């Protein structure tokens, strides 16, 4: 029941204000004091904790949106799950102290029982559950959009010469990225007619054995389509690793920089000198 | 039935549309060998456009065909082996598979024509 | 104190097993049953809850590493902060039921008091705090590395012609990305000598007013360095938006595709036809 | 209602036919009196088509429309600017004196638009722009 | 003191190394005007390599110099206005700033030579 729960929250708000007073000392007092002045944080906290049970015992959609807004605000303000968990712990601690002192539970009785005694904690855990549920929505969404952008940015076949298709491949790549690159390169060479694919391995800091093996597989694959693979821009450590892999390197034609490699490619396709 | 052997110019053209595993593979092998032995064409051209899925058996049989009719004349696998089947061919049928022309049968015919003219 | 706390955890483990039995019904029973068989999850939970207080009342580094491993395992298994919070709530609920039934607290007394009564909940909140602290480390690290990769992949000036510097610009961009692009383009044109910069706006789905204004600013900036900006690859909606912006478009030389735009650029630098 | 709807659809599809095409040249004849929604349809179809069937120049046959509104003329000029931004000259063809007067009174800047009074002159000038296309 | 006016060929060369705000700006203005009025050179060349920070006053004064000596002869701002100062010049000194040569003073001299020869 939510009515007398709010009628006791009208003092539990002061209890939680004292709770914030006690808790400010342990976790980044200067940082929180600088980024958020104390009165507005206190009034936001009492607003979050007082109108949750102002509805008739069931739920509230408007306060659900308010709780989601509070979750995103504490995400932006610099309160991760650790800080919110500390807040819940100190909430419980000061509720314990207040009930040891105030001694006024929900139902009218000379000596209440365990029922409301733990209904309080169940409702505390429920509001914490809703808060943590609203906490991670924006984080998951931004992780997903960043992953999608990284996927679409990994293998740009858009840079295109006349009948030649270069490929930047600047960022560091892993196994997932390697599969994405091989797939995208084959798809791009299928859709667009070309004869030379200029792969720029320049840009990747360190390449292990298996990624280099996939790169050689990509070169052999575009050759087996029927387009020469003029891989360009090899760095020292990556060359050491490729040659230590033991894979044959006679079929791959290499060049130090894009200008010279594409000049050699235009030499290969003689009638593309102009 | 599924092996349309065509002779045009001083060449030979083939299109593949069966994608079956054993029976079509062996019948295509035998028909291509019999045709190339019957008519003497320096260049034979093979199409793999219709296919998008190949197991080990077909890849080995195709490499075998490459060696087969390379023992009597040059050839081009004109049609770009699709990415999935290309990857499967690399991982299993490890070879250069002759001369290639990458999906443009006009390009393959032109390449074979200029190779035979010289 | 941790000794008799473990001596009562030896039955609170069965209590929490019954807790898991009760809680499995509410949250994705088929999913959790399929991904993790019940006995291993139960033994992992009792291992997590039983050896935490096996040290002498102070702490444990080995069990701290074990708790971090448990946090990463429940992250990978599909238990976000909402599921862990539900687990904490049901932990408290079944501790309440057990103490209502078992009735055996830390200190030897005919009737214990509130001290251990709430020391139990304080320790529960503390282990939950450590769990949530270990929860977010990998997530923050992967967010940071994804952001860094997205930053380094946004504006690749690596694709380079002879005295011409093309720029892919394939992915969608925002204000932060716009500032990154303008900065990186200027830095790249400073380091490398060139005369024409081919910007490919092809690839971005939708461009608002301000990003288009920054693009025009980038064109004017590379012109004011002294290199012609032959912006190429304009889509319909983005062109509509650029022209609706009202910015002057006479100074920018445009082209439909890279091959033709670079051909026009080589026409501009006459002696680069070969 | 069904026949009204299908007839409106027919007028929708008959608005801006980019189908008339020459070698790397396009022309979009429009002859019925146009309105704001029709102007939006024309600009959308012109841009989408010129992207789909990429050609160097585009001829707009304004001849045919008696009178156009000032906002419609402004949107036509914006379409010319946009298709120039894509990389295609908007060689407007055969503007009537009344529409010319309306455009002049609009006060927008009028140098980038290339105009010829007849389709033959516009076509020959377009072939002049693509120098070796004239043969 | 900070305005090394050089005359070479049929041109004029300047290098900037003061980066001060008011005094150096005005003295450079007056010295450049007096030199271009004294000696008649069709092309004047200005260097901005040393500078990496410019406020509104210097940008306006530099555009004023461009107009100033453009009223008596063509010019090039040969040295690539650095990215920060280039951005500041765009956002405040909105102009094309004459002919430019992008950090290669040999390129600027060659461009001015070929412009004067024709």
């Amino acid at each position: 029941m939510y009515k007398d729960f709010a009628n006791f929250i009208r003092t539990n708000k002061k209890d939680l204000l004292n709770n914030w007073m006690n808790e400010m000392e342990k976790q980044s007092d200067p940082l929180i004091n600088d980024i958020a002045k104390e009165p507005m944080y206190e009034e936001t906290s009492i607003e979050f904790v007082d109108l949750i049970v102002s509805n008739i015992t069931e739920n509230g959609s408007k306060f659900n949106e308010k709780l989601d807004d509070f979750a995103e605000k504490v995400v932006h303000l610099g309160w991760p799950i650790h800080f919110v968990t500390t807040g819940l712990r100190v909430f419980g601690l000061l509720v314990y102290t207040a009930m040891r002192d105030e001694d006024l539970f929900l139902k009218r009785e000379e000596k209440p029982e365990d029922d409301a005694y733990y209904r309080f904690e169940t409702w505390l855990s429920s509001m914490y559950n809703k808060v943590v549920t609203a906490y991670a929505d924006t984080w998951e969404k931004t992780v997903s959009i960043q992953k999608s952008a990284l996927q679409e940015l990994s293998a740009p076949l858009l840079p295109i010469f006349e009948k030649i298709s270069v490929m930047p491949l600047i960022g560091t790549i892993d196994t997932e990225r390697a599969k994405l690159i091989i797939e995208n390169l084959l798809i791009g060479v299928v859709k667009n007619r070309s004869e030379v694919v200029l792969i720029d391995i320049t840009g990747v800091p360190v390449v292990d054995t298996m990624v280099a093996h996939h790169i050689i597989q990509a070169s052999e694959a575009v050759r087996l389509v029927g387009c020469q693979a003029m891989l360009v821009g090899i760095r020292p450590e990556i060359a050491q690793t490729i040659v230590n892999l033991g894979i044959e390197l006679d079929q791959i034609i290499t060049t130090n920089t894009m200008k010279k490699g594409m000049e050699r490619a235009l030499a290969l396709t003689n009638r593309e000198i102009v | 039935m599924g092996i349309p052997i065509l002779k045009l110019g001083e060449c030979l053209l083939i299109s593949i549309q069966s994608e079956l595993d054993d029976h079509t593979a062996v019948e295509f092998q035998e028909d291509l060998l019999a045709k190339i032995h019957e008519t003497s064409a320096r260049g034979v051209v093979i199409d793999i456009t219709s296919i998008d899925f190949i197991d080990s058996f077909i890849a080995k049989i195709l490499g075998d065909v490459v060696s087969m009719s390379k023992l009597m004349g040059a050839k081009v696998v004109v049609t770009g082996i699709q990415p999935a089947v290309a990857i499967t061919l690399i991982e299993l049928g490890i070879t250069f598979s002759g001369v290639l022309s990458a999906m443009d049968l006009e390009s393959g015919l032109e390449k074979l024509k200029q190779e035979l003219g010289e």
